RNA sequence: UGCGUAGAGAUCUGGAGGAAUACCGGUGGCGAAGGCGGCCCCCUGGACGAAGACUGACGCUCAGGUGCGAAAGCGUGGGGAGCAAACAGGAUUAGAUACCCUGGUAGUCCACGCCGUAAACGAUGUCGACUUGGAGGUUGUGUCUCGUGGCUUCCGGAGCUAACG
């Protein structure tokens, strides 16, 4: 993931200016990495060690969403709708 | 002590990691590096010499450990 | 792109043909889009190991700046020549 | 009858039995000798004495070839190694130089049962 | 026993193939464990220090569940130099259906599938706080013959242990 590719995905999801670590921002980056990693699975079926990597990643995202939906259900439906998870 | 390794030698760059001829002088009966007491060098030189000896050893030029007489 | 060190060792028994393998060398570094900054030629020297059954080898040093995507394809063409014994493209600095 | 006049004296010293193989500057062995070639069975061959006889004979056989000087190249440890050397220092040849070309490997060879 | 003057052993040159990686190696290093050590490139995980910039306690453990998990042998296909259960003989012996010596199959090697165990042992799980220091080493920083942070060893205050530690 390129620098600008990361900085841009953080800005488009950033709640406000200078928003680096937020529920929607975090999950955004994780989702991205997950996508690239999942696509990395379509190929290299043998790469088992990487499978564990995404497991932790997706687990983190699952917990982040669980926290969000639990607190603000509105920000949740919005986040998912924008990304495309679930 | 008897004779400091530095005195019994001419001006040489401790950076040189290929000149085994001079490096071996800083080697005791074993591949161990001679202390400051014998080497005659100082903190600034000894530190460089050590590293120099390390690489020299990797180059297979200087033994890491030798057998006792 | 970035800096690279292309070491090229060849049969030191070569005659006037030495100044020709380098010709294909330059023709090889080129096209591959490699810009040579400096050039060093150690020439014939004693090898720590035989390789190609010959005790000696002709050394060369051509630090170049070319895309990291062609760096691999740059090697395949060099090794071809039966004269060249080996070719190791290093990153940059060398202790 | 090629009168080499000068060559090399390979000394394959071992705990089994030393074996000498004189040769020319090229490396072509002109003649050789061993404790076994001296008549020794197999247990007495390893003795340093059987090395002296093998060294002298291997030399004398070369004397016929006309060689006067040789370069000794010692290999592998074992009884009779230094014995074979001095044995060469004498005889009718002139030991011009001695060298310990004992291989003593680096890293990639599975040692035998005795060594493992 | 066996092999040998229709010629091996020993020696030089050339070719082929499989497997393993002789110094460095270490008393060392890495990984969750099993394990892992020539070099190059690509892909990828963990981790450490500095600046203190951002979120902000969203935590800890965890029945069941799910996943991972040496070796052995097993299934199918391939391979098989060397080694070698079973086993073929020669010796030793009172006897040897052992040790020793000569052969030798599965297996050992590769691909895919299987199992879930072990002195799977530091036989002493994770996190936080508190309690003398000395010495060696890896790594970052600093006013760097020393101070400070993280990691890896040894000796040890108090204390702990049945003893070892």
């Amino acid at each position: 993931l390129s620098t600008e590719a990361t900085a841009k995905i953080v800005s488009e999801f950033g709640r406000d200016a200078n928003d680096t670590g937020s529920t929607e921002v975090q999950v955004a980056l994780l989702t991205a990495q997950i996508n690239h990693l999942q696509g990395h699975f379509a190929e290299h079926k043998k790469d088992h060690h990487s499978r564990r990597g995404l497991l932790r990643m997706v687990s983190q995202r699952r917990k982040l969403l669980d926290y969000l939906k639990r607190k603000d259900v509105a920000r949740y439906t919005q986040l998912i709708e924008r990304l495309g998870l679930r | 002590r008897r004779k400091f390794c530095r005195f019994t030698a001419e001006g040489v760059q401790e950076i040189d990691y290929k000149d085994i001829a001079t490096l071996k002088n800083y080697i005791t009966e074993s591949g161990k590096i001679v202390p400051s007491r014998i080497t005659g060098t100082r903190a600034k030189y000894q530190r460089q010499l050590a590293r120099a000896i390390k690489r020299a050893r990797y180059l297979s030029l200087l033994p890491y450990t030798d057998r006792h007489q | 792109m970035r800096h690279y060190e292309i070491v090229f060792m060849v049969h030191p028994d070569q005659s006037e043909q030495v100044p020709g393998m380098i010709e294909r060398y330059t023709a090889a570094i080129t096209g591959a889009e490699g810009k040579i900054h400096r050039l060093e030629d150690w020439g014939r020297r004693q090898l720590a190991y035989p390789i190609n059954k010959l005790h000696k080898a002709h050394y060369v040093l051509m630090n170049v700046e070319a895309p990291q995507e062609v760096i691999d394809e740059l090697e395949t063409t060099f090794r071809f020549n039966d004269a060249v014994i080996r070719s190791m493209v290093m990153r940059t600095k060398h202790a | 009858r090629k009168q080499v006049s000068d060559g090399v004296a390979h000394i394959h010293a071992s705990f089994n039995n030393t074996i000498v193989t004189i040769t020319d500057r090229q490396g072509n062995a002109l003649g050789w000798a061993t404790a076994g070639g001296s008549g020794f069975r197999g247990s007495r061959k390893s003795t340093p004495f059987a090395a002296q006889v093998a060294a002298e004979r291997c030399a004398d056989a070369v004397k016929e070839y006309g060689i006067k000087n040789l370069e000794v190249m010692v290999k592998g440890p074992g009884p009779g190694r230094e014995s074979t050397i001095r044995a060469l220092n004498a005889a009718g040849f002139r030991i011009t130089n001695i060298t310990d070309v004992t291989p003593i490997p680096h890293n990639g060879c599975r040692p035998p049962k005795k060594r493992r």
